[PDB]
């Protein structure tokens, strides 16, 4: 992906180097250069690489002029599949779809929703409340007034850690086991550590050390 | 308006038209027809049991199934003319919760992704696209509550259950 | 009759001549020259050219006019209808 | 609030209400409980076409009122008075309560139903 | 935004309590659920599955778009619009239709889907500026309406009687009296329904 | 968050702010968007993983 | 929750499925019975806003035939209607058979 | 009101002063979305194949039917000669 | 039709052909005195007109 | 049958013609295009 | 019986029944139908948040309008007939085209990039979308209530002064709606109470300790 990506991106440079869209273009979905254009500068600078890559090339240097990454369709097409939407002969209308589908989810206002989707469904925690809270709190009034001209900003500014949360397994941060720092004796080495038990009776601190030969004993 | 009399055809598209929920079985399958008439009898929908040992036209009817199922397995289920299975797909269907609608309207839900794994209510964390994809990449992501598993077999209460 | 018209247009059956006609002939039975002439610029706007036959309607929606207006509510306010009749027959001819 | 959304701003014309019975009515919620509420039914009419009639319980006699109006705009009905009447019998049998109204050129029923009569706007 | 307002409130409230409260989260809850967002969706992907070349279909589109704009705009209220809408949906010609629909391999329904979340946004019927497209997002990746066979959700108000009778076997929709121990709190006062538990 | 009470100071560490941040980081869609929340990062003790 | 004298199983049974919790849900003022709040999606669908019908208008019929009678029919459709169709709770979960088996 | 076609442009680019034959609205979303300032308020222009199958199905809800092409008879009847002879 | 006449005054307007002011100068419902600033952005028009 | 819609659509039809009701939109819209009918089919 | 019409539809019917035969390049004369409704839209649509603000304003007007044939109705004590409908529904429409032109004015200024323009253009669109009514519209109710109370030299003049301009046409009920409903106390105290300060608040309390 990234390699597809890169040389896309060199391409759209090199094509602007050597160099609008109007309504009827942007339908027609036609860019300033063509697929066989494409194919040939391809095939011609790229020897060794294969037909079904150079397809592929042309595909993503079509689709950078609109999207560079446009991650969002590929990932899709495994949520959502063509007997599902009824468009199982038309693969053409399927991929139109699932990238209009996807370009439109990675919209700020749809993740805004989706946050509030899931709010609407309860799955927030006293933590999520207190980091809405402390959000609208910053939030000043005339930041308020700016943002409700957007009407989906001012959620956002609430939402934006929530909307993280939401999303779990990219993005979801993962609350794990405290780790300190080191607290050793420069000199000795020698590290304590402290353990109680029965409340008052018994009380122990232990002294360790790294034993530079392998008999350690306690 | 006329006598009662027995229903039988030779055609498995005759008992599939006629009847809506329609299941061959034998009487040496005793159990696989049990769990089949629970699922059945527990979402109340009609269904019509056809023991095939001392059915006449028991070899035309037998090969005309086994040609539409693709398999010699004899408790089979039919509803709405389509094929549906046997019991270890009756329990799939069961278990991704697409039987009840498969039973009443005849269809199986083709929307993706499983609703019997579940925490909660059902929504959509974490169905949004990847930006980029890289969802191993994040080795400090969320991974959820601590799962546990047992450790011996705990032995099955019943042959059968 | 002109909800009829509408739901041809809803309907995809485009409207024609002989519809404009039949809405300049239900708004003249009545006397509405301003409907009428509203109905002469949208045939106008749109490429369809108005015909003789309008024409005579709209002269029609303008005797009608003639025969509609209040001469009671008009005398009340001492005021000849002879400008108005003089109007319309400028327009007409 | 009275009157319900989908008649809000639609009727052009003034009500006037009258109540058929109060009556008083024990309603149960739990075992050990039994509370004693209200229940009143009762008609509005515009004597100009527009009536209904609606029915309600509630723990007051206002709030019952209340519940009853909304119920009886909620079930409004209407008529055509070109004739203020019917022109021909109309027999009808609401389980039980078997009801003939017909032509006339006054009225010609009990003072109960007369009431309803001029609700609705019937003279003949 | 009132539901913004809701949704302040509800911090505000539950960061003053200490503690997330059934209250405030029921306040807040139907703050953001009171939409008809669900029936102008039901309406309008009931019109997908429509063909846009037929005139019976043209009929049908276009009842049922007066319909989803009269309960938009209020003038009818949500029982008068399902009314209106199961018998719309029940007739023959409407199941002919999506019948024909769902057996070719490429079918309009998905554009018509997405033409409705155009026509909501620019018609104003939803209750944000973009709502409409999350709400086509969530009937295509989530079992609603949008993924029947027919364009209605699978209940069987929405059924033929006819195709009722012969599948399920439910009588021949309240507990009879006599039936004294029939449950904790069951009794001839709860109804029942042919297809669902609502419990 | 800045910790205030013993019961925060129980809960902050800076390796551990390395997941938040992380997460934050996949989570932003622009590279000068994710240049404050790298700098801040450095800023802050935070350990880069 | 929090249990007095009785189970917890009991107590939200009560305080859900009842005739007092019902009233309450539906805005009728009851004191001894209360109906648990903000369920979100799980509270029953039988209870759920713009769903069902109301208990507060049921109270009117002094008979289920005078219910059957005067009663409108009910909203097919609702918000946490789609919510339980979506999660798949429209029916529950078949249990296991207990008619092939003998009695332990 | 009974303003020709003429006037009725006229008053068209009166009211609008130099902007009605500048890009459009669609092409200023266009631009805004290739810049990137583009509000969250605004439905993208994106996809342009899919959005112009949307749009065609909607303003296929409209397209009029073509009726009565040709007719024979109509046919016979013009021609002078053939009836002629 | 008044966009066949449009069309054609934007190829006109591309070329150089004619001439428009930037900004609407039949302004009016915005403002509770706008038939003036109209009046004011079509003294030249009308006097050139004239003259 | 006392909720069909074309009874609805009746009596609409009686409060409109009453002369003191304001018709909503849906009831033009409706006549033009009337209820989708089960019968005679 | 298959005739031209009944073909037609008939051809019509399969072309949209699928996916296929309707597209960019499979039926020119779709293609020409839809050239045509483009580029109609391509010169009478404005931009995504001025539209939001005119279908505002345009609820509002529709409303105001329909008040006003209702307050003639119920004063006049007639009854709601098929004429008095039609009356209604061609006033809205033309109130509706002549706020269209208003908004074609507002949404040129949104898009002229002049910050000055843009700038107005936004607060006017933020206050249709938040439905606080124009000023303009008060100036329209007033000044043809003083046209109505006015001499006839007073008269003429006024009428000719804005006989161009363009107003649009204000039924005598939306004009005597709009002056008959009542001025609230609280906007007044506030507004003295700004403009003097402290003398606005011994004004206030004089006019309390009278009350």
């Amino acid at each position: 992906e990234l390699r597809l990506d890169l040389t896309a991106q060199s391409l759209k440079e090199a094509w602007m180097r050597v160099s609008f869209q109007s309504v009827d273009e942007y339908y027609a979905s036609v860019d300033g250069l063509d697929a066989e254009q494409i194919g040939e500068v391809l095939a011609a600078l790229f020897p060794e690489l294969n037909c079904y890559e150079a397809q592929a090339l042309v595909q993503r240097t079509l689709e950078c002029i609109s999207r560079p990454v446009s991650a969002a369709s590929r990932q899709l097409s495994r949520t959502i599949t063509a007997e599902a939407v009824g468009l199982d002969n038309a693969p053409g209308h399927y991929t139109n779809f699932l990238e209009w589908m996807g370009r439109l989810t990675e919209t700020r206002a749809f993740k805004t929703e989706h946050a509030l989707f899931e709010f609407s469904r309860r799955k927030f925690n006293r933590d999520d409340v207190r980091v809405m809270f402390e959000n609208y709190r910053l939030m000043s009034k005339a930041t308020l007034l700016a943002d409700s001209a957007d009407s989906y900003s001012h959620f956002y500014t609430v939402l934006k850690d929530f909307a993280r949360k939401v999303a779990g397994e990219d993005s979801r941060h993962q609350i794990g086991v405290r780790i300190d720092e080191a607290e050793v004796d420069p000199e000795t080495g020698i590290a304590v550590g402290r353990g109680c038990a029965d409340g008052e009776k018994y009380h122990f601190t232990a002294l360790l050390r790294e034993n530079r030969d392998h008999n350690g004993i306690i | 308006a006329t006598r009662w009399l027995p229903f039988v055809s030779s055609d498995l598209k005759d008992y599939l038209n006629r009847y809506w929920a329609v299941m061959f079985t034998v009487g040496a399958r005793p159990i696989e027809t049990g769990h089949i008439r629970h699922y059945v009898s527990w979402y109340c929908t009609r269904m019509k049991v056809v023991l095939l040992d001392h059915h006449v036209y028991v070899e035309p009817l037998r090969q005309q199934l086994q040609e539409v199922s693709r398999t010699p397995e004899l408790p089979l289920l039919f509803v709405n003319k389509k094929l549906v299975g046997t019991l270890r797909d009756v329990e799939l269907l069961e278990r991704e919760k697409k039987l009840k609608d498969v039973l009443h309207f005849g269809f199986e839900w083709r929307v993706g992704g499983s609703v019997a794994a579940t925490n909660g209510q059902k929504s959509l964390m974490g169905a949004l696209p990847a930006p980029y994809g890289d969802a191993e990449f994040f080795r400090g992501r969320y991974r959820g509550p601590p799962v546990a598993r047992p450790v011996v077999s705990l032995p099955t209460l019943h042959p059968f259950a | 009759c002109e909800e009829l018209a509408h739901k041809m247009e809803l309907m995809g059956i485009v409207w024609n001549a002989n519809t404009y006609l039949n809405l300049i002939r239900s708004a003249q039975v009545v006397g509405d020259v301003a409907a009428v002439e509203k109905y002469l610029s949208r045939m106008r706007e749109e490429g369809i050219p108005a015909s003789i036959g309008h024409l005579t309607w709209a002269v029609q929606a303008h005797v009608q006019s003639m025969i509609r207006i209040d001469y009671d509510a008009l005398k009340e306010k001492d005021e000849s209808p002879l400008p108005t009749w003089l109007e319309h027959l400028e327009t007409c001819f | 609030d009275l009157i319900p959304k989908e008649h809000r701003g639609r009727f052009l014309c003034n009500f006037q209400l009258n109540i058929v019975a109060y009556d008083m009515r024990v309603v149960k919620f739990s075992p050990k409980d039994h509370r004693q509420w209200i229940y009143c039914v009762l008609y509005v009419g515009s004597g100009k076409g527009i009536a209904g009639w609606g029915r309600a319980v509630a723990p007051s006699t206002q709030e019952a009122k209340k519940e009853a109006i909304r119920e009886a705009f909620s079930n409004i009905i209407a008529v055509d008075l070109e004739q203020e009447g019917p022109m021909y019998p109309v027999r009808v049998n609401a389980d039980g309560v078997r009801v003939l109204l017909y032509p006339a050129r006054r009225i010609v029923a009990n003072f109960r139903v007369a009431d309803i009569l001029c609700a609705f706007g019937f003279q003949h | 935004d009132t539901e913004f307002q809701a949704l302040v409130e509800f911090i505000e409230g539950a960061s003053y309590d200490q503690l997330i409260s059934g209250r405030r989260f029921k306040k807040v809850y139907d703050v953001l659920s009171e939409n008809d967002d669900m029936f102008i969706w039901l309406c309008h992907t009931a019109m997908s599955v429509l063909n846009p070349g037929d005139m019976r279909s043209r009929l049908i589109y276009n009842h049922l778009r007066i319909l989803a704009e009269s309960v938009a705009s209020g003038e009818m209220t949500q029982r008068t619009a399902f009314r209106f809408f199961e018998s719309a949906v029940r007739s023959p010609a409407y199941r002919e239709i999506a019948k024909r629909q769902l057996e070719g391999g490429a079918a309009t329904r998905l554009a018509g889907i997405s033409a409705a979340a155009d026509v909501m946004r620019r018609m104003g019927l939803t209750r944000r500026p973009m709502s409409s497209y999350f709400e086509l997002y969530q009937r295509i990746v989530e079992r609603s309406e949008a993924m029947t066979p027919w364009g209605f959700p699978p209940l069987f108000q929405f059924e033929e009687r006819l195709s009722l009778e012969p599948r399920l076997k439910f009588f021949s929709f309240w507990i009879p009296p006599t039936w004294n121990r029939a449950g904790r709190f069951l009794g001839p006062h709860v109804t029942l329904y042919p297809g669902m538990t609502p419990d | 968050l800045e910790p205030c009470t013993p019961r925060e100071w129980l809960q902050f560490s800076h390796r551990n702010l390395a997941y938040a941040y992380n997460g934050a980081l996949r989570a932003c869609h622009s590279l000068p968007s994710m240049l404050l929340l790298y700098k801040e990062m450095k800023q802050r003790g935070v350990k880069v993983d | 929750i929090n249990s007095g004298d009785q189970s917890p199983y009991r107590y939200v049974e009560e305080r859900l499925y009842s005739k007092p919790s019902r009233l309450d849900r539906e805005g009728v003022k009851v004191n001894k019975t209360y109906a648990l709040q903000g369920l979100g999606d799980l509270e029953p669908l039988r209870y759920g806003a713009n769903f069902g019908i109301s208990e507060k208008d049921a109270l009117k019929y002094e008979t289920v035939a005078e219910k059957a009678k005067y009663m409108e029919p009910p909203i097919p459709y609702s918000s946490l209607a789609a919510r339980k169709l979506a999660a798949g709770a429209l029916w529950p979960a078949a249990p296991d058979p207990e008619g092939m088996i003998s009695k332990e | 009101k009974a303003l020709s076609p003429y006037a009725q442009a006229l008053r068209h680019v009166a009211l609008r002063g130099a902007t009605a034959f500048g890009p459009g609205a669609k092409e200023m979303e266009l631009d805004m979305l290739r810049k990137g300032t583009l509000p969250a308020d605004y439905r993208p222009p994106v996809q342009g194949r899919w959005d112009d199958t949307i749009e065609r199905w909607a303003y296929a809800w409209q397209f009029p039917a073509e009726e009565e092409q040709d007719d024979i008879t109509k046919s016979v009847e013009r021609n002078a000669s053939g009836m002629q002879a | 039709s008044k966009f066949d006449y449009l069309e054609k005054w934007r190829d006109m307007y591309r070329h150089g052909t004619l001439e428009v002011p930037e900004g609407p100068t039949l302004n009016f419902g915005r403002t509770p005195d706008d038939h003036k600033e109209t009046m004011a952005a079509l003294v030249r028009g009308w006097y050139q007109r004239n003259r | 049958e006392k909720y069909e819609p074309w009874e609805h659509m009746k009596r609409m039809g009686r409060l409109v013609g009453t002369g003191f009701y304001i018709p909503p939109e849906w009831y033009n819209h409706f006549r033009m295009f009337p209820p989708i009918n089960h019968n005679f089919q | 019986l298959s005739s031209g019409i009944n073909l037609g539809r008939l051809r019509l019917a399969e072309q949209f029944s699928s996916m296929n035969g309707w597209q960019s390049k499979e039926d020119p004369a779709f293609d020409a139908y839809v050239k045509e409704r483009r580029r109609k839209e391509n010169y009478e649509a404005f931009d995504q948040r001025v539209e939001r603000g005119y279908a505002a304003a345009a609820k509002l007007h529709k409303a105001e309008i329909q008040n006003a044939v209702k307050r003639r109705l119920k004063s006049s004590g007639a009854k709601f007939t098929a004429e008095t409908l039609r009356e209604m529904s061609s006033a809205v429409t033309e109130r509706l085209a002549w706020l269209r032109d208003v908004w074609a004015q507002i949404d040129s200024d949104y898009r002229s990039g002049d910050s000055a323009r843009q700038e107005t253009a936004a607060q006017e669109i933020s206050a249709a979308l938040r439905g606080e009514p124009n000023d303009h519209m008060r100036w329209v109710y007033e000044t043809k209530r003083e046209l109505r109370f006015a001499g006839p030299v007073g008269r003429r003049a006024i009428q000719e002064e804005l006989q161009a301009a363009e107003l649009p046409e204000v039924l005598d009920e939306e004009v005597n709606r709009y002056h008959d409903l009542k001025l609230n106390m609280m906007e007044i105290e506030r507004e003295v109470k700004a403009k003097y300060g402290v003398a606005g608040q011994q004004h206030w309390a004089e006019l309390q300790a009278a009350k």
